[PDB]
DNA sequence: TGATTACGAATTGC
DNA sequence: TGACGAATTAAGCAATTCGTAATCA
């Protein structure tokens, strides 16, 4: 015992329930430690002095007070004050799960009950005294008062721990497996236990080999074992028979490792092993408690999770291991999904997004090709990422098209070198990604000797080795450590909720130290209300420098100054005519006085209402800005730990971190407009919403047709607080610390929610940075007050607009200048949708460089831009539909499955569940996958298209086009050339153009 | 009335005509684990675990689900004992009676009232181990209330916790009740009410009620 | 599953049997359970209805127009008079037919319909006739009672029912025009007849019988004549002087009758019916400069622009006639319901109906012209928007805006002694 | 045989 | 002797693009 770090926290759901911590010590002993688990609720003194059977232990929390936070609006300024009352409160344990009548905060765990009213956190260090703890087994210690026992912190230290990453390779005939028919012909371990020590072991089924092959592979190095006792793990390629891999497998997961992880193994690798073990033998892989007082067996299970919008319905599917050993099986498949968003999520696509290299010709030459990678090619730290994967890898992407074989590899201090079988590229830099193999696998199956298995030895050992490479990447274990820490909850249970449940233990540990509760009585009403503010962008080319500004952390910020939380909210005062909205503005601005309490005007809620009018107190802090404070610190604490970072990695792993805490503080406003929970205030959120579209039209009016000259900077307006007065200054006339002899001009031209595009008459961006700063520093100083805070984000060049949400730009950061290579930005355009295309972005690109250089070179004789587009559009389109050279990976889309639909008909769910109907390998419920518009061949151009969903067909891996089916390019056509026309300015000749190819009228902007 | 056949045992499948569109996918799925499920002593026997595919679904109107066989004892048709001894049936009956009044019986059976259909999600378990034949059902499971849904109109599962995804298990919504098993301890089935809400919802989808007094036994 | 749950789906089965006799409450609690329902077992057989046309139709069948044979069974006959016809569900809201609205209803008449409701709960629906604020029991149909104690007891309790004969018949008879007479000389009642409905011992559904013949009769002029206070009905006279009645001023409005024209009327023995089913500005206003400017529409009523006054205020509080205002408070603490009421309602609701203008044309009135106040006091009141102009009421309303303003501050400084 | 509008679903930007 | 739970549910709105049904000359 004494110093121990934890680990992991669970349950056992025997006949008796506990709660287990598991913790190592300093040189290496593993301990575990058990608690008594109970059922928590709350009381009043008098229900605590009236319960019939008295409860098992009551501990006093001291005097509460309690709040109604029901909303309810008034025709008049006589305003009924809050319920509000304070008592004697009291915290009741039970062993058994009780009814209480009138308990109240009744929407909180129990575990987090547990550690707050303990003072314990999840991942801590302690010094526990063992005058509170007995042994009850070897390694296994129970303990009755856990607030004495972990009464002392200590600073962290640093442990061992131990890994298990597998994978396994199946035989198939003409499709996915079977477990009825179908043996496993491979098995691959990585392996590192307490002491460090890496092991790689592969296991091959020998069943399905000659004997003659048998002899000649243990000739080569194998070695051949007959019994699971004569197994070593320091051979690297052990052959051996079907039963003897299976029991080896269920020895090594019956073991007490911290991780074990796999990539989409909860639904296909482990309930093969399982249940081909079932088949053969009768074992089974059973886990025991650490008490060795519970038995499990090994049964995945599924969770189904809802969607809360309409018809609610099911949205996605998660797998789940069932031990009770304190282990943490953890599946890549499912967190990845979660975290981010792809085109397709199985292993080739995270693998090629995820460890890709810039790399430099060396040599030429036959058919292969020698590449170089350095930290002087890409940047710092990719280089070692790459070389890391290269150890196993075996085939690499060139040029996001090329597929190669690796020839030779060779790691340096600094970067890697390789050899690749490809023919002649002419060029000096490429760029190198670890992506798809091009391998026959059935028909490596059909013909099967040494050489096929000694090949597919060495990609099962590449898989297995990605899950570690994919672990090291995403930074799992500080997430999990940093999620345990501010969620309150166990390791195993990080990732595993939404908003609305990794918010209540803070939530809780607030009002534990407010002494408040929050109560509701009546029911809850849902309106619509209005949102942020777009503006209308003012041309489509500028030509000139744009200045971005945004805010920081708009609406976290507007709720903290205007204290608007539910329970601070005095009340709303309708008026349903003039006369009385006048008499109830004159009563309302003298009894509620503006320093201490903030009106917020509003869109009323019924259409009979004119006027709606929210008033806030701000003399008590509330409880929301409270729980937007703590996130906004560890978002702080995230970012500042980005600045130092040097490699690529760690640098990733913060930006996901603060971006993370982000997402949780603009999540709790939006709770706090969700109907089913318990944190909503209708008020609240329209006044958020307000306030927000009330600070950019500030922003905007300051900003909008400003002018510097002299050293001295000219606003538009009046520096006003648009709320009430104050007493900060308000001339528009501010002294600057730039050269004199500038003098510019600056116009407004868009903005969404908290932005604004500030356009100068420059064409530097040296400059331009220099005035962006300085105009930073004196808005942050002058124009804004209290908590708000801008930002200058960075200068765009050659800006065009589509519409209010589509742009794209070249980008030049704050910490720039002239001589830096700038960045290409897409925002919703036909680039980054996932359900356009290959073929429609690679058009789009090459259209829109061609009308840009165009453009500026300048032609526009009559019509001569449009005339040369759109001959140069017919012939590509005519000359593809012709050839048909085209690949189908360049006509996938891609969309992801669910059953949120009103009406059960709909096609979408319909092709799924034929495609389930027909084939072995199901899809999910929250799976993405590929499809595409196929045709009979023989089929000529089509006019008119008329049904268009009948021809949808589900692209499989295995998937081979026939030769009497083509794909249906009139829709993939008809969709650039609706994307082009809009870029044009003629109109007449598009309507023909259009008219004649597709027999439609077009549609414009 | 027609019969197919199969590579195993019991090597022919009667069925009504109302069960055509599924046969064929149902022996494509039972040539791959037959030989595997017929290599242990079984409840019900090999003979009888297809004898509920002669009952019409056109004329029916509420399915009552199990979701195993009994360990012993089992006669095909789910949820009977000839000789009234299992606990099961003999909870329902008592509590029927109590709704509708009847006090002197000595058997109750499911499979005679008129529009209910008696069901069993796996049609086959071990002797003395229950749930201990999942994956060798499960595809013909699930397709084959995938078909009996299609023709009722109230689905009545038995069972919180083995039906807790029953929505996702079926593709078109149906009206579903959960409950709790009858042999459940700590006496959650006697204060069920779920006959009268069945009465109710079929009676609210123009519907005639159950005359759920028809299937005692004298 | 829990009984809760029964009672959910009980009472949404029977209010889904009455939902044609509903009202907007009852709608919005049955679509709200129907949500609950789906919601909870992921289908159910009913869906969310919204618009719900009222009809009363599956109790009655087409009027008959000649003469029959009745014989067999007592007959029960109903009369029915010219008026609005309502219906009154059981405890629900008091609702016009095809056009179902929340209609103003005296609060005795809600208490007696309270009461007749709490008596028993073998009421399936109640079909009201009205004509110039006099509330009748039309029809009060039963599956388990017999509509002869129902109507004696709502006698009993304060409001009167035409008298239901009983008949009985034996031997094979004609009912024709001498049969209609005989009838109508049987209910013995001054009040206009338009059908009678003969009902049957133990038959649900009443069939009803009216006769009428057609008439063309020219159009003199329109008269307001008086029904009560600062309430006019209008009336339109013949060139022979014969007295046409009509149910409603939409009646007049909607039949388009230009000034001196001839039309068509059905005639009866004693009185006449004009028929309707023969732009709505145009007549209005038309309508409105015949009758004289100084009037206005009120709904289906016609009523004044007189200039009241503090009478017209002590009238409806229940209180003794005083012209001096601290005598105005002493009544109010004199009785608890004057106080309570006067404290309940708002400044602007009471001042309103005070006057009597109607809701939906003075609050559009109200919120398209400029105001300027001092101490919770008007002082000033200015139009912006000239478009209001277009409706002459409108204008009828602007004629007497001070009144208003007076009423209003007297009764702003009156709460703000009596509190 | 077209025009025009309305609605649901998917995806992106704040 | 003949199952329960574990596996407590869930952020907001603004804007564009596409296919199909519903309404209109
Ligand atoms: C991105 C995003 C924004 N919003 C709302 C809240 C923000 O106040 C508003 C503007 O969004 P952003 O400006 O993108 O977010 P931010 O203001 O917090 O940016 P920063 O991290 O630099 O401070 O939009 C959400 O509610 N949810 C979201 O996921
Ligand atoms: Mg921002």
């Amino acid at each position: 015992s004494m110093d121990v770090r934890c680990i992991n926290w669970f349950e056992s759901h025997g006949e008796n329930r506990f709660l287990y911590l598991k913790s190592r010590c300093r040189n290496g002993e593993t301990v575990f430690i058990r608690f008594p688990h109970y059922f928590y609720y709350v009381v009043t003194d008098e229900i605590y002095q009236s319960l019939s059977p008295p409860p098992f232990n009551a501990r006093p929390m001291g005097k509460m007070r309690t709040i109604d936070i029901d909303e309810t609006i008034s025709y008049n300024l006589d305003i009924k004050d809050r319920k509000c009352s304070v008592a004697d409160m009291w915290l009741i344990e039970e062993p058994k799960k009780r009814s209480i009548q009138n308990a109240t905060m009744d929407e909180f765990f129990n575990i987090s009950w547990f550690y707050i009213s303990n003072g314990i956190s999840p991942d801590g260090c302690y010094s526990l005294d063992e005058q509170y703890l007995t042994k009850i087994n070897n390694g296994c210690y129970h303990c009755d008062d856990p607030r004495n026992c972990f009464a002392k912190e200590i600073p962290r230290f640093d442990i061992p721990r131990s890994y298990l990453f597998l994978a396994i390779a199946c035989h198939f005939d003409k499709k996915f497996p079977s477990v009825f028919i179908n043996p496993i012909s491979h098995t691959s371990y990585c392996y590192i236990d307490l002491s460090g020590k890496r092991l790689l072991f592969t296991l091959i089924n020998e069943e399905m080999l000659t004997e003659q092959e048998i002899q000649e592979a243990v000739d080569r190095g194998c070695l051949r074992i007959q019994s699971l006792m004569e197994m070593d793990y320091e051979r690297e390629l052990v052959l051996c028979s079907e039963i003897v891999l299976l029991r080896i497998a269920k020895q090594l997961l019956e073991l007490t490792f911290d991780y074990v992880v796999t990539f989409n193994g909860h639904n296909f690798d482990l309930r093969y092993i399982t249940n081909r073990l079932e088949l053969l033998t009768g074992e089974k892989i059973i886990f025991r408690s650490p008490d060795k007082k519970e038995a499990v067996h090994l049964c995945i299970y599924e969770r189904n999770q809802s969607s809360h919008k309409g018809v609610c319905g099911m949205a996605n599917t998660t797998f789940h291991v069932n031990n009770n050993n304190g282990t943490i099986f953890f599946d890549l498949y499912s967190f990845i999904q979660k975290s981010e968003k792809l085109d397709s999520y199985k292993l080739d696509s995270i693998s090629k997004n995820a460890f890709s290299c810039m790399g430099k010709v060396l040599n030429r030459g036959v058919r292969e090709m020698t590449f170089i990678g350095d930290d002087t090619t890409d940047a710092k730290g990719k280089a070692d990422t790459f070389a890391k994967v290269l150890t196993t890898g075996n085939y690499v992407t060139v040029d996001e098209d090329i597929i190669c074989k690796v020839i030779r590899k060779d790691i340096l201090e600094n970067g890697f070198k390789v050899v690749l079988s490809c023919p002649t590229l002419p060029n000096d830099i490429y760029k190198l990604s670890f992506g798809k193999d091009d391998i026959d696998l059935a028909q490596m199956y059909k013909d099967y000797n040494l050489n096929i298995a000694l090949d597919m030895a060495r990609y099962c050992i590449h898989d297995a080795c990605l899950c570690q490479y994919l672990w090291e990447y995403y930074g799992v274990e500080t997430k999990t450590d940093a999620g345990a820490a501010t969620y309150v909850l166990p390791q195993s249970m990080v990732f595993e909720y939404r908003a609305s449940t990794i918010i209540k233990g803070p939530l809780l540990k607030l009002l534990l130290e407010t002494k408040t509760i929050l109560v509701r009585s009546e029911t809850k009403q849902k309106f619509p209300y209005e949102g942020g503010k777009v503006f209308a962008p003012k041309q489509k080319m500028f030509s000139n420098n744009v200045l971005i500004f945004d805010y920081n952390s708009l609406y976290p910020n507007v709720c903290i100054f205007g204290n608007l939380s539910p329970e601070t909210l005095v009340g709303v005062v309708v008026s349903t005519n003039r006369l009385e909205e006048e008499i109830n503005n004159q009563l309302l601005l003298q009894k509620y006085p503006p320093p201490r309490y903030i009106t917020v005007h509003c869109e009323p809620r019924l259409p009979n209402l004119i006027s709606e009018i929210a008033i806030f107190d701000r003399s008590i802090e509330g409880t929301i800005p409270r729980l937007l404070r703590t996130f906004l610190a560890e978002r702080a604490r995230y970012k500042k730990m980005l600045k130092q970072a040097t490699s690529s990695t760690e640098k990733a792993i913060y930006d996901s971190m603060q971006y993370t805490y982000k997402i949780v503080a603009n999540s709790v406003y939006g709770l706090m407009g969700f109907r089913n929970s318990a944190l909503y205030s209708y008020a609240s959120a329209k006044s958020c919403t307000s306030i927000g579209r009330r600070m950019i039209l500030y922003l905007e009016s300051v900003l909008n047709g400003a002018e510097l000259s002299n050293g001295m900077l000219r606003f538009a307006n009046t520096l006003s607080n648009p709320f009430y007065m104050d007493d900060r200054d308000i001339n528009p006339i501010v002294k600057t610390s730039l050269p004199i002899d500038y003098r510019f001009r600056f116009r407004s031209v868009y903005g969404d929610t908290d932005s604004v595009f500030t356009e100068i008459d420059s064409q530097d961006v040296d400059k331009s940075i220099e005035i962006a700063k300085e105009l930073e520093r004196l808005i942050n100083s002058r124009v804004l007050f209290n908590n708000f805070k801008i930002e200058f984000e960075a200068v765009y060049k050659n800006l065009i607009m589509q519409s209010k949400k589509k742009y794209t730009t070249m980008k030049y950061s704050a910490s720039s200048n002239s001589k830096s290579v700038p960045e290409r930005i897409n925002k919703g355009t036909s680039e980054t949708r996932r359900d356009v295309s290959k073929f429609h972005k690679n058009m789009i690109k090459t259209y829109k460089t061609r009308l840009s250089e165009m453009l500026s070179e300048g032609r526009m004789n009559s019509n001569q831009v449009c005339i040369d587009i759109l001959r140069s559009l017919e012939t590509d389109l005519r000359s593809e539909f012709d050839s048909r050279s085209s690949p189908l990976e360049l006509f996938m889309l891609s969309r992801m499955h669910h059953s949120n639909y009103k009406s059960a008909d709909n096609p979408n769910m319909y092709l799924v569940t034929e495609y389930n109907k027909n084939n072995p390998e199901t899809i999910e419920l929250g799976e993405r996958y590929y499809f595409a518009y196929i045709c009979p061949a023989n089929v000529p151009w089509t006019k008119k298209l008329v049904n268009i969903k009948t021809y949808e067909t589900i692209i499989d891996r295995s998937f081979k086009l026939g030769s009497n089916q083509r794909i249906f390019y009139e829709v993939y056509f008809k969709r650039l050339t609706s994307e082009i026309v809009n870029l044009l300015d003629n109109k007449v000749l598009c309507i023909s153009f259009f008219q004649r190819m597709f027999g439609s009228r077009p549609t414009f902007y | 009335m027609n019969s197919v056949t199969i590579s195993h045992a019991p090597y022919t499948i009667t069925y009504h005509d109302d069960w055509e569109p599924v046969m064929s996918q149902l022996v494509e799925f039972y040539n791959e684990v037959a030989s595997w499920l017929l290599r242990d002593e079984t409840s019900p026997i090999p003979d009888k675990f297809f004898i509920q595919l002669k009952q019409p679904l056109r004329n029916k109107r509420v399915c009552v689900c199990g979701i195993d066989p009994y360990p012993k004892d089992g006669t095909g048709v789910p949820f009977e004992s000839p000789n009234f001894t299992k606990k099961s049936i003999k909870e329902i009956a008592s509590s029927i009676s109590r709704l509708t009044g009847v006090i002197d019986y000595k058997g109750y059976n499911l499979n005679i009232i008129d529009g209910v259909i008696p069901w069993n999600y796996y049609l086959s378990c071990k002797l003395g181990e229950t749930k201990s034949h999942a994956i060798y059902w499960d595809k013909i499971s699930k397709l084959l209330l995938q078909h009996i849904t299609k023709h009722v109109s109230v689905l009545y599962c038995l069972g919180k916790t083995d039906f807790s995804n029953i929505r996702a298990k079926l593709e078109s919504p149906v009206t579903t009740i959960v409950g709790y098993h009858p042999a459940a301890r700590d006496h959650q089935f006697e204060k069920d009410r779920s006959f009268e809400i069945i009465n109710v919802l079929l009676e609210l989808d123009n519907k005639t009620p159950i005359n759920w007094a028809q299937g005692f036994i004298y | 599953t829990s009984s809760a749950d029964l009672t959910n789906l009980k009472e949404l089965l029977s209010l889904y049997k009455s939902l044609r006799f509903s009202d907007s409450v009852a709608i919005e609690k049955y679509n709200s359970l129907v949500e609950w329902g789906t919601s909870t077992y992921w289908k159910i057989g009913v869906q969310k209805v919204t618009n719900v046309e009222t009809s009363i139709s599956d109790y009655y069948d087409e009027v008959k127009n000649k003469p029959f044979n009745i014989d067999p069974g007592y007959y029960i006959f109903l009369p029915v008079y010219f008026g609005s016809v309502f219906i009154y569900s059981k405890g629900k809201n008091m609702v016009e037919l095809g056009s179902g609205n929340s209609f103003q209803i005296p609060d005795e008449i809600r208490s007696a319909c309270n009461k007749v409701l709490d008596s028993d709960n073998g009421i399936d629906f109640l079909r009201f006739v009205l004509l110039n604020n006099r509330w009748i029991m039309e029809d009060a149909i039963s599956k388990y009672q017999s509509p002869v104690n129902i109507f004696k007891l709502a006698s009993e309790y304060g409001l009167n029912i035409p008298n239901y004969l009983e008949i009985e018949i034996e031997e094979d008879t004609l009912f024709d025009d001498e049969l209609y007479s005989i009838m109508e000389r049987s209910f013995d009642d001054t009040f206009p007849k338009i059908s009678i409905s003969y009902i049957k011992l133990g038959e649900l559904k009443r069939q009803v019988v009216d006769f009428f013949k057609f008439s063309f009769m020219y159009i003199e002029s329109i008269k307001v004549d008086r029904i009560g206070d600062n309430i006019f009905i209008p009336s339109v006279i013949t060139k022979s002087g014969k007295k046409i009645l009509v149910k409603d001023v939409d009646h007049l409005i909607r039949s388009k009758v230009r000034e001196h024209t001839f039309v068509k009327v059905k005639k009866k023995n004693t009185f006449s019916i004009l028929y309707d089913y023969d732009t709505r500005g145009e007549v209005i206003k038309r309508i409105i400069d015949t009758i004289g400017r100084d009037y206005y529409v009120n709904g289906k009523y016609f009523s004044k622009v007189g200039i009241a006054g503090l009478k017209q205020l002590t009238n409806k509080l229940d209180i003794n006639e005083c012209a001096t205002v601290d005598e105005l408070v002493d009544e109010i603490n004199k009785s608890g319901t004057v106080k309570r009421k006067i404290k309940n309602q708002s400044v602007f609701d009471l001042s309103r109906e005070c006057l009597g203008y109607p809701e939906a044309d003075f609050i559009t009135l109200v919120n398209n012209m400029r105001f300027k106040i001092e101490n919770c006091k008007v002082v000033n009141f200015n139009i912006e928007n000239t478009n209001c102009l277009n409706n002459p009421s409108i204008e009828t309303i602007y004629g007497n805006f001070n009144q208003f303003v007076s009423i209003f501050n007297t009764v702003t400084d009156v709460k703000k002694r009596l509190f």
